[PDB]
């Protein structure tokens, strides 16, 4: 007993983020499949420590 | 940090609390936190950034830095408002958070 | 005497790709990409789904006597099935136009 | 329902060990500083010590440096706070407080929004 | 692309732990650091408006990806398998792409911001403090604490150190 | 992004109505507003490119959208719905995303073509005029309207003016 | 977009073959044309990864495009003309923008490392030389070879030729 | 692309008129639009301007305090309200489009389009 | 704003129009515009920002700054040529656009 | 490989034109250079050419008498030789120069090198 | 340019050529080039830019700038390390590619 807004065969994904690499199959308002490994945006500044 | 040991105020009036160091000037790099404890439950925070109040909090709540010092100015005075009120300060020489002493309100 | 002016760094490792330069460690980041699910097969759209446990849609629809416990429901999200579902059509036969009504039967208000 | 939930206090022996844990829910444990607050019966409150969101960063108070180490395990969604050679002005209220994280930045001066009810450590003999 | 992060000025603090830019001053009363609110609170707006750019722009509405044909519909399950290899292919391009663009975009107003407020700084104070180069000055004239908040803040008096610097330069 | 838009120079003219970039002067002939000529229409040129070539690069043939299936036909129903909602979805993101940032990069390119112009007549002004900040210049020699349009021009005399600068400075 | 490739630098070296970057010296031993290998090849490096990542991150699997209907199924040839069409479009005009941008930023990438180039040796030579526009700089001092491979190098002793630079300015 | 004036006429000395201005083949909210006077024998005056939006308004010094000038881009119209005429105000009134470029305009585009114009007589 | 009255030029001849201001100098900032009127048609744009020229000019028509005075230079004169040129100027410390007197040009 | 080709016995004065013929890799993305080695001397750089044959660069020894040319579309380039002297008599080779994807300078390094031609100019 | 003509090494051992220019310093901006070459084949390609090998070549070659002067070190000298050296240097004057004169090395 749970609400969710995408669901894959093998489990639901609960998020709010745009791309997923969970299955291509999905039933609901799924964010969109994408074949990337990795999808990390920058927020703060290059690590120099010294 | 030093804190009023203990400070009273009449019912619907207006009161301001001191947060202050022992040998230096308190600025808006400090960043001033203020929180309220009720003497059982766990402290509930009132002011950040020295005049930053969270959703939840009453807007008679307010703070300030009146020179050298970290001031809480409550606004008419609630029986709710009873209460120890601690300050917490920023120090970057040892890279420490210190809380202050501790100032019990009486309304 | 003296003020310089200068910039923050921790002891993030987090890493990311970067169009002139790969493998960059940032101080901060977020992340754009699900890759975990929880498992469980929750409900869409304010209803549950049908499941149909050791039924087929041609059994479920049908009446298969084996295949009488599942529950009357009166909407559903979607329809759960197993992969080779064992209780289907008893009796040996064709389905016409099978896809059709498992499609169409797929939501029902 | 964001909550915070402390473990492992009691009563110990001066010069003993205790292992103290805060699991919190209803919001990403990895994505905060988690910082330990004691309150002695009658005292004030006194901070300790704060952890990264990764772990990699880690401080300490200049009376528990050395003693006390603050551990994080955000696949448990749990921050531990080991504590050693145990006296008898340790016996306090340990809180767990999490400071408000934005979206892009987590900085050792977040404000400590989320407070858990407190354990109670006890060294006497 | 603006030389502060890696160019004048080498490497971060790990002792300035309250902001992402900011100051590191040394005089009689002592030393320490401290971060620039403004340019620190500027930079979160704009990277927060970024992220949530990204995010936030993607609404999508129900669907259901999976279809099934009999064996004597090939053309069909080949048009199907077409488009959503497509679609596929078309999101996974953008979203690589568009991460790398930002991660570039992000790194470079890092250096706008470090350099824009090292230029500030030099502006304000002219000739009452020579440059050391690696983004510090170094002062002609006693500099105590409340003329350093005055540096930070931007309300640095020229002409109240003016002749001290003058005598010393 | 550089610094110039809302940095140094704080606000903008009203009273320019002739251009985005350009001069106010002051000297005994009197003042007024004037604009660069080059460098606007430098600007004007590259943004006319820019938005003719978001615009003109979409070129799209004769088709139709709609479609229509019987209710034994419902497969197709949704594999034509997921076609048009997929090419929606990835056109509306596209055209936000794309607006957003090139939004950014023509106000930064406005930021740098005034930096540039600053840079350029503090280079021909060498130690002949004082730097007041708020992009004006204060003359250390009498300038007159000739003056005035040669430093406005790009054929500043120096040698002309530096022994009276150097006298008065 | 920082004003040196079409600024203070109007033209380009045609006889500095070595490279992207680079220096000319004239002194007593001779003249000559020389690049800068660090920043050529960290410019090399970046535009490389730039291109590659361009390339290679279109990952496309086995499908074919054509598709045959007879006469009495036109929705369908229909449907798959629509998703054809509406994929070349896309990649079109996709394609088309990402080349314009990204040459946009590569010439930025050149300029901003002209300009670095040049302020690096301008914080090197502090006042024992001056500033000739062109982007040249004139020695106050005897300046051999070993002291023009310091200068391009990085290891500039101002201190050592300070006191005949002062006798000389 | 056209533009026609309407309004005018015989108007008692002290007495209010409004002219209105219709374009029609170009976008008219892209555009500056000017008032140009021509005396019975004398030469051009210039008198108003509005910009595309009508957040700015420029006046001549002999109609400053007098004249009024208002757009209606929905209507593709633009009006110089007229007040406390004189006998000095009878002239043949010409509208000028000014020559926008796509991506800016500016108060000092060349007016290239113009106008038949509407004759105004001041007279008792 | 001063032009001259009245000048005349004869049949493929080249004449030179002068537009020129009271106490000032005319340069490239106060964008110097010209006119064509015939009485009484609307007027027709020449020449804008000193050396422009709108499709459908003919070539012949040219303008440039001749000192501290503006100049529209007709070469080869021909009969459709006799009207009366007006030039815009602009000035900025009043923020005005100003029409000049107006000159007769007459073909001979 | 590179393979080159065109040469002989010549009178002296007179003249010969070297081809040498790249394939396995893009011809048009490389530097060509031509070298000599007499029989009993060291190598001596002659001449090379750009990618899209706009710049040239000669040897003062042979510079006026030598003209190097390309030709992408048949991945040839050639090596005109005129006014032939009997101290031309060497073997000709025919170097690439290892580029880069994205720059192509003329001090690419030479890794690769054809056979050789021998060129004899006697009576 | 100039090189020694001849020298000899024993096996296993360590050898360095040297090649220098008439009147004049040899730094980086020269890109020298060695090359090996046997009396019958074309030269071969062993280090560029004074530090690079192209794959293939074995790590027993060195390059390095000592002196004014380009170094190539040959570490455990084999048998068929028995051949012709050259390296080529650039110069910006006259914009030449020079070669050396050559030097033959004995194992």
């Amino acid at each position: 007993e749970c609400d969710a807004k995408c669901q894959t065969p093998q489990g639901a994904i609960n998020s709010s983020l745009p791309f997923q690499n969970v299955h291509p199959v999905t039933i609901g308002e799924c964010p969109k499949y994408v074949r990337s490994a990795k999808l990390r945006m920058v927020t703060g500044l290059r690590n120099i420590p010294s | 940090v030093i804190q009023e040991p203990a400070m009273s105020v009449s019912l619907g009036g207006t009161v301001t609390l001191t947060c202050a160091f022992t040998s230096g000037s308190v600025t808006s790099s400090n960043y001033p936190s203020w929180f309220q404890q009720t003497p059982g439950q766990p402290p509930r925070l009132m002011i950040y950034k020295t005049n930053n109040r969270p959703t939840g909090v009453p807007s008679r709540f307010s703070g300030a830095i009146s020179g050298n010092k970290a001031a809480l100015t409550i606004t008419g005075a609630q029986a709710n408002d009873e209460a120890d009120y601690f300050c917490n300060l920023y120090k970057s020489s040892p890279i420490a958070l210190i809380f202050g002493g501790g100032t019990h309100l009486t309304v | 005497d003296t003020i310089c002016i200068g910039y923050h760094a921790n002891n993030s490792t987090d890493t990311v790709d970067t169009v002139l330069e790969k493998n960059v460690t940032v101080t901060h980041s977020v992340n754009l990409l699900e890759d975990s699910h929880n498992g469980k097969l929750c409900l869409l759209k304010g209803i549950a789904p049908l499941q149909l446990g050791n039924c087929s849609v041609a059994g479920w629809i049908l009446g298969n006597p084996e295949c009488e416990l599942l529950i009357s429901r009166e909407s559903w999200s979607y329809i759960v099935e197993k992969p080779n579902p064992e209780n289907g059509t008893c009796y040996p036969g064709h389905f016409a136009d099978y896809e059709e009504l498992r499609e169409q039967l797929s939501s029902v208000s | 329902e964001e909550k915070l939930v402390e473990s492992g206090g009691g009563l110990v022996q001066p010069g003993g060990s205790l292992r103290l844990s805060c699991v919190g829910s209803g919001f990403t444990f990895s994505s905060t500083y988690i910082n330990w607050v004691r309150q002695a019966p009658g005292k004030g409150l006194e901070w300790l010590a704060s952890i990264s969101t990764s772990g990699g960063s880690t401080y300490y108070a200049d009376s528990v440096k050395g003693r006390f180490t603050i551990s994080r395990d955000n696949s448990q969604n749990t921050a531990y706070l080991q504590m050693n050679s145990l006296r008898t002005e340790d016996t306090a209220r340990y809180y767990s407080a999490r400071g408000r994280a934005a979206l892009v930045a987590t900085f050792f001066t977040d404000p400590m929004d989320l407070w858990g009810p407190g354990v109670e450590v006890v060294v006497s003999s | 692309l603006f030389g502060a992060i890696a160019g004048f000025i080498e490497g971060g603090w790990t002792g300035m732990v309250d902001g992402w830019y900011g100051y590191h001053h040394q005089n009689e009363q002592g030393s320490g650091y401290a971060a620039d609110q403004k340019s620190t609170q500027n930079a979160i707006n704009g990277i927060t408006n970024k992220v949530n750019s990204v995010i936030e722009k993607m609404n999508t509405q129900f669907t259901a990806v999976g279809k099934e044909f009999n064996k004597l519909e090939r053309r069909m399950e080949n048009l199907n398998k077409k488009v959503d290899d497509g679609f596929i292919d078309i999101w996974t391009y953008n979203a690589e792409l568009l991460v790398l663009l930002e991660n570039e975009r992000t790194l470079d107003f890092h250096d706008s911001n470090v350099k824009n407020l090292y230029e500030k700084v030099k502006s304000q104070l002219k000739n009452n403090a020579k440059e050391i180069g690696n983004g510090c000055f170094e002062f002609y004239h006693k500099c105590n604490d409340e003329c350093m908040e005055s540096v930070k803040n931007g309300t640095y008096d020229y002409p109240k150190y003016s002749e001290e610097s003058k005598l010393n330069r």
